């Protein structure tokens, strides 16, 4: 088991915006009728919208940046973006309960947005450790994703059982066979697709930097560097910042 | 006298039975939080600031300040003569005050004696003679007993209202006890009726009319002391004058888990400002400085 800290490790992080897999949900007639700017929302285009994803980077329920846009890029079937973002924030400064929320978008009418989801997943997750790999966050609809610790609106909750055993196979704790996991995996696969398949909300695929300049092999975990006398006194020798206050004034 | 160094602390050493008369002063003043007897050629801890240098720095007591000092004092001049111990010398330099205002009585005099010879000012220059500012709390009758400090106490929180200004020096006490003299001026230079009155009580010429530290506590809870000295200071800052929390990190994570009830009671705030400075100014781990961050701007707007 390697690792490095992730206060020695000084690089900006990175996230892959890959693709928002699931069904959209319409209105009725009445919504249109009433409101005729929903004609010409994205949502009510045939083909699927030029949405594009924000993301930005939160802490104990404050802002810690600004948010970054994916570049325009056209779609004709499907939503796959496929871009590597560049986060403004780095490894050594984020907090142990960051958390990246990431919102869709699409257009409603001239010069406006709607919000069309919103996930918020951890980033330094169970055992202080640095999600890698390419998981996908669950997408609560038609609100922005929310910031506040704790999240109102999480990413990631038989699959379940699956979803642990599969890490400690490639972690190398299981028994050893050859055929048995080549069919297996894809048995797993089949699963995780009907399983995503009947779930009613969309689900948005993402990928940290697993693969970096260094060894992939490596993982990031959070760190950081920190009877004579009875009657405790805790600035016994120190400055006087008071009085050097008064001296620099006048 | 001269101060020195230790492993992981600071001392202050003198050099000139009466042992086993120090140690008692260890035992039954560990129960009084706000006294420092000889802790040990005699040893003791080496205390941030004593009255007269508090009075004279930038950070200036006010009249809250001032008046909660006094409390405090008082509150020694009971601890100690409960427990069966009589200061004998109180002065401006032998009251100790921390960085975080929890006043000390320290040097407690068990081996100066009891009567002066009128006639014969030289015991009062080799014994009591020390800052040599000239300023006599002397009791006039002894020319011990809680009336012979209560006296002193008095002497002391006028001259720390007058701002250094002495109540007496020897000729002006010893005019006073002859009952030709009364300073007047001083007096009248109190910032604050009440403890004018206080002093003018506490420094009756004979020694029966005195009463003791704890009725003169008593009167004074309404207006002189604020009730808030009686119910929930005393109690709450005597967490920090032990060592449960050395650390200023637990120091301000303890003080930012009690703000809630603080804010109800306390205005004190002053002192628990003197609090909280002190651990700021060593904090070692982040969360420490993040949580003192934080206890600063709570207390911003009520300031
Ligand atoms: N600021 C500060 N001064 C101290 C401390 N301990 C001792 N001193 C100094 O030591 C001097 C002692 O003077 P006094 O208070 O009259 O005591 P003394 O001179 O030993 O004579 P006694 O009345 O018998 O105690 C004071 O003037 C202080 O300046 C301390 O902890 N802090």
């Amino acid at each position: 088991f390697h690792y490095i800290y992730s206060c020695d490790l000084d690089i900006n992080v990175q996230l892959k915006i890959g693709s928002l897999e699931g069904k959209r949900e319409q209105k009725s007639y009445k919504a249109v009728l009433e409101d005729p700017m929903l004609k010409f929302s994205g949502l009510y285009q045939e083909t699927c919208s030029d949405l594009y994803v924000t993301c930005q980077v939160f802490a104990e329920g404050k802002p810690l940046a600004l948010p970054v846009r994916t570049s325009y890029k056209a779609f004709s079937t499907r939503w796959n973006w496929n871009e590597w973002l560049k986060l403004p924030v780095k490894y050594p400064d984020l907090p142990r309960n960051a958390q990246v929320a990431l919102t869709i978008w699409d257009v409603y009418g001239p010069g406006k947005a709607v919000p069309v989801g919103g996930t918020t997943v951890s980033l330094f997750g169970k055992y202080g450790m640095f999600r890698q790999g390419m998981h996908d966050l669950k997408v609560w609809p038609n609100v922005e994703a929310d910031g506040s610790e704790p999240t109102k609106t999480p990413g990631r909750t038989q699959m379940s059982r699956l979803a642990k055993l599969t890490k400690a196979h490639r972690q190398g704790h299981m028994v050893k066979v050859d055929w048995l996991d080549r069919l297996t995996f894809r048995e797993i696969e089949m699963i995780n697709e009907s399983e995503k398949r009947s779930s009613n909300f969309m689900y948005l695929m993402v990928e940290f930097r697993c693969v970096k300049c260094d060894d992939k092999e490596y993982g990031i975990v959070y760190y950081e560097k920190d009877e004579l006398v009875k009657v405790p006194d805790p600035q016994m020798s120190m400055e006087n910042l008071v009085e050097s206050k008064h001296h620099k004034l006048a | 006298v001269a101060r020195a160094k230790h492993r992981e602390g600071l001392v202050v050493v003198k050099v000139f039975s009466y042992k086993q008369e120090l140690e008692e002063l260890k035992i039954r003043l560990n129960s009084a939080q706000n006294c420092l007897p000889f802790q040990k050629m005699l040893f003791r801890q080496y205390v941030r600031d004593n009255l007269y240098d508090r009075i004279s720095t930038r950070p200036f007591l006010n009249n809250i300040e001032k008046r909660w000092i006094a409390f405090q004092i008082l509150t020694a001049v009971d601890q100690a003569h409960k427990s069966g111990v009589r200061h004998g010398d109180i002065k401006t330099e032998n009251v100790m005050v921390t960085s975080w205002n929890w006043v000390l009585l320290t040097d407690f005099a068990s081996f100066k004696p009891t009567y002066l010879p009128e006639d014969n000012p030289a015991d009062f220059n080799y014994f009591f003679d020390t800052s040599r500012r000239r300023t006599c709390y002397i009791a006039p009758e002894r020319f011990l007993k809680r009336a012979m400090d209560i006296f002193s106490a008095g002497c002391v929180i006028a001259e720390l209202f007058t701002e250094g200004v002495p109540l007496f020096d020897l000729s002006q006490l010893l005019a006073y006890r002859n009952g030709h003299f009364f300073p007047e001026q001083v007096l009248n230079k109190i910032e604050d009726h009440s403890i004018r009155e206080l002093v003018t009580q506490m420094i009756h010429r004979e020694p029966d009319k005195r009463l003791e530290a704890e009725d003169y506590l008593k009167q004074q809870r309404g207006n002189a002391f604020p009730e808030i000295f009686y119910t929930f200071l005393q109690p709450y800052m005597a967490q920090f004058a032990k060592e449960t929390f050395l650390s200023a990190d637990e120091r301000i994570l303890v003080i930012r888990k009690d703000l809630g009830n603080i804010i109800h009671n306390l205005n004190g705030l002053v002192i628990l400002v003197s609090v909280i400075t002190s651990c700021l100014q060593t904090l070692k781990y982040c969360d420490s400085k993040l949580a003192a961050l934080e206890l600063i701007l709570h207390l911003a707007p009520r300031l």
